[PDB]
RNA sequence: CCCAUGAACGAGGAAUUCCCAGUAAGUGCGGGUCAUAAGCUUGCGUUGAUUAAGUCCCUGCCCUUUGUACACACCGCCCGU
RNA sequence: CGCAAGACGGACCAGAGCGAAAGCAUUUGCCAAGAAUGUUUUCAUUAAUCAAGAACGAAAGUCGGAGGUUCGAAGACGAUCAGAUACCGUCGUAGUUCCGACCAUAAACGAUGCCGACCGGCGAUGCGGCGGCGUUAUUCCCAUGACCCGCCGGGCAGCUUCCGGGAAACCAAAGUCUUUGGGUUCCGGGGGGAGUAUGGUUGCAAAGCUGAAACUUAAAGGAAUUGACGGAAGGGCACCACC
């Protein structure tokens, strides 16, 4: 319906970007991270999970995020970028940038930028083996 | 042939023989 | 036609008075209905606002969480519940030629308020130094670790929550801590890394609203 | 989508997968205080005018 | 024969290195031989950064960078090109290339 | 050599060959051809063209380093049933 | 936003430290050890290495008990493939964890026994001790910390060298070897058969220790060199390559 203050002041929420290597997760919630406004995923925009993670579809559900917070009155947004982490890889995939990009080029400002992939004190056993992957 | 499969082998035909006389 | 943000109404978060900037935003939750009351769903709600968007003149790399206490009147009034420091800047602080010397205490205010506070510092290369690295012997990270327990519950355990939060916004334990340990070994970046409400005391409204003014 | 022109000051290299670019540094002129780095397609010259369509964006340097 | 005086690790003076997984592989190599790469890159890329710095609203907010520990074993090390085969003599230099 | 019934032919399959300035090409002429003997080749002129002044990708050949249990040299050598 | 469980201690973390080796990394406390340094303390040969014998001994594995998060032999599927009983993927049992009892094996590696002496240089680094300009902290003095410059003693190492050695690779030890003798233990005798058969011994088992012969064979093998090759890397060239 949209806050009751207009969109001159900025009305700020949280967009985490969880960009692992099989899809992108662009999910803006509010500020407590509660309640969501829209989460919209690179798969809900491509028919082929090979491209499920490609830069495209990150730009692709950006652009979609941007216009629906938009449409609630959203003008500014906290990113937190995201990871796989655990064990697995803490490098975010390769829709990370392209979601930020098309985030930042869709009309909406950008407040603070947060790394927030779970980092281990220490983990258990990564599910590779002990020789790993071998292809 | 790998030396340790050898070894695995005649670890195997030792089992065998020892199923042979008991 | 159903659209739930239809049915949902926006609040304002407010900050203590330990803050200068007091609306750290809005936060929207569905109307009541029934037994389902806002006001639970908006209760106890964690805000993680940079001190930069809290105060006037503070770093950003230190984060405040601030829990929903009680709402009144389209209004949040949220309370100290925890402190972090964001992920680059620890990141950072870590370099690879000097020890990081790590303390922690389970503290409680003169209120109630029992927090975990974490403190972490590293040694500091001298301007003449020529070894490349500058490590401190073990009964010296243990000097320093206890110098740091010890501050950290003074300056803790005589106050309550209010003027605790007040020393965390400039971090006058971190300076503190740094400055007591040249005697043992220079000190570096010294930082209460993290706090962290271990246990709340009874909620008393008129405790939150002296807290809101 | 403004249009505006820099002069060519240095022709740094060719570039390009079989090679089609050429990496040049332009000098703006309404500014002489700002310099970029551009790939521009085709056979180009040192010292004359390069029409870019976007001032924002750059190639890779190097 | 021996190709390096160290055994291409640097276990000097003790038994057993506790080992790591690789990054790329999760192959467990001991800690002192994997080779380790800390990278410290800025979050956005040199693309992004003028969007995200001119929809941005601080006034130079410094973008946060990021901080990433990598320890490759040494089948995924020269596959990746971190580290490449060296003459017989080239091999005994430790100075890191000058980048 | 002359007379008429005369057939796909809107850029021609995946995929490819030869090409840098009097050049790709369209055309005639003397030969190996030959008893007049050319759809081939050769040599010659003849009218004659924009992308190209670059690079190491698809293709290869070379060089250096490197590995080798190959030296009949990877179409090598060799293991086991 | 919490709660529970089990596992593990990232970054700091190093050709750094400690331990006989295996091995050892959150804080704090307790417990018993330990090297090195310092010593104008004490004993006074009490020592070195060692058949027999004994302690410890990664991982896996075996018995019971507890637990059981992750990962995961076996296994079930899904792929890839000519075929895959594999590589890749989803699950997943034993196991992985702790306690007690076994097992005593690893490329248990420095592939290099221990003790002692002598033989070049250099810069580092860890611990202890000694000496000294100067800087910094404990508000100011000495002490002591952090640096700085040296020295000494043991230690993990590195570079360099026509010490010398070696088949060389390489090694300040793998040197002080036909100019051959400091002490002592273990152990090898062309390649296979074969660490196999057999006997003995140990173990609940799996297996551990000891351990042949017949027969067969002219070579196996080490280091280095030149080629050729590579589904190794890096460079260079060409319209019989490309753009």
């Amino acid at each position: 319906l949209g806050p009751q203050v207009a969109e001159g002041e900025n009305v700020f929420g949280v967009c985490h970007i969880f960009a692992s290597f099989n899809d992108t997760f662009v999910h803006v919630t509010d500020l407590s991270g509660k309640e969501t406004i829209c989460r919209v995923t690179g798969g809900m925009k491509v028919k082929a999970d090979r491209d499920e993670s490609s830069p495209y579809a990150a730009m692709l559900a950006a652009q979609d995020v941007a216009q629906r917070c938009k449409e609630l009155g959203i003008t500014a947004l906290h990113i937190k970028l995201r990871a796989t982490g655990g064990n697995r890889t803490k490098t975010p995939g390769p829709g990370a940038q392209s979601a930020l990009r098309a985030l930042a080029r869709s009309g909406m400002k950008i407040g603070r930028i947060e790394d927030v992939t779970p980092i281990p004190s220490d983990s258990t056993r990564r599910k590779g083996g002990r020789r790993g992957r071998r292809l | 042939m790998r030396a340790k499969w050898r070894k695995k082998r005649m670890r195997r035909l030792k089992r065998k023989r020892r199923k042979m006389r008991q | 036609v159903v659209d739930p943000f239809s049915k949902k109404d926006w609040y304002d978060v407010k900050a203590p008075a330990m803050f200068n900037i007091r609306n750290i935003g809005k936060t929207l939750v569905t109307r009541t209905q029934g037994t389902k009351i806002a006001s639970d769903g908006l209760k106890g709600r964690v805000f993680e606002v940079s001190l930069a968007d809290l105060q006037n003149d503070e770093v950003a790399f230190r984060k405040f969480k601030l829990i929903t206490e009680d709402v009144q009147g389209k209004n949040c009034l949220t309370n100290f519940h925890g402190m972090d420091l964001t992920r680059d800047k620890m990141c950072s602080m870590v370099k690879k030629w000097q020890t990081m010397i790590e303390a922690h205490v389970d503290v409680k205010t003169t209120d109630g308020y029992l927090l975990r506070l974490f403190c972490v510092g590293f040694t500091k290369k001298r301007n003449n130094q020529i070894r490349k690295t500058s490590y401190a012997q073990h009964q010296q990270v243990r000097q320093i670790r206890k110098k740091m327990m010890e501050i950290m519950t003074r300056e803790v355990q005589t106050n309550d929550l209010k003027e605790v939060v007040n020393k965390l916004i400039p971090d006058s334990i971190g300076k503190d801590i740094e400055k007591a340990c040249q005697s043992i070994y220079p000190l570096h970046d010294v930082f209460v890394r993290k706090v962290k409400m271990l246990k709340k005391p009874k909620f008393e409204l008129g405790k939150l609203m002296e807290l809101h003014g | 989508q403004p249009i505006k022109l820099a002069r060519v000051t240095k022709v740094l290299g060719r570039t390009g997968s079989q090679g089609q670019c050429t990496q040049v540094r332009v000098e703006f002129m309404d500014d002489t205080s700002r310099s970029i780095i551009r790939n521009v397609k085709g056979p180009v010259r040192e010292g004359d005018v390069l029409t870019l369509l976007e001032s924002e964006r750059e190639a890779r340097r190097l | 024969t021996k190709k390096r005086r160290n055994n291409g690790r640097a276990k000097k003076g003790r038994g057993h290195v506790q080992p790591i997984r690789c990054t790329n592989c999760a192959r467990c190599v001991p800690k002192d031989k994997a080779i380790k790469k800390f990278v410290i890159r800025n979050i956005v890329e040199a693309a992004a950064v003028r969007d995200i710095s001119e929809a941005s609203v601080f006034d130079a907010y410094v973008l946060p960078k990021l901080y990433v520990k990598l320890h490759y074993c040494v089948s995924c090390v020269i596959h990746s090109k971190v580290v490449r085969n060296r003459s017989r003599e080239a091999r005994k230099d430790r100075t890191p290339p000058p980048r």
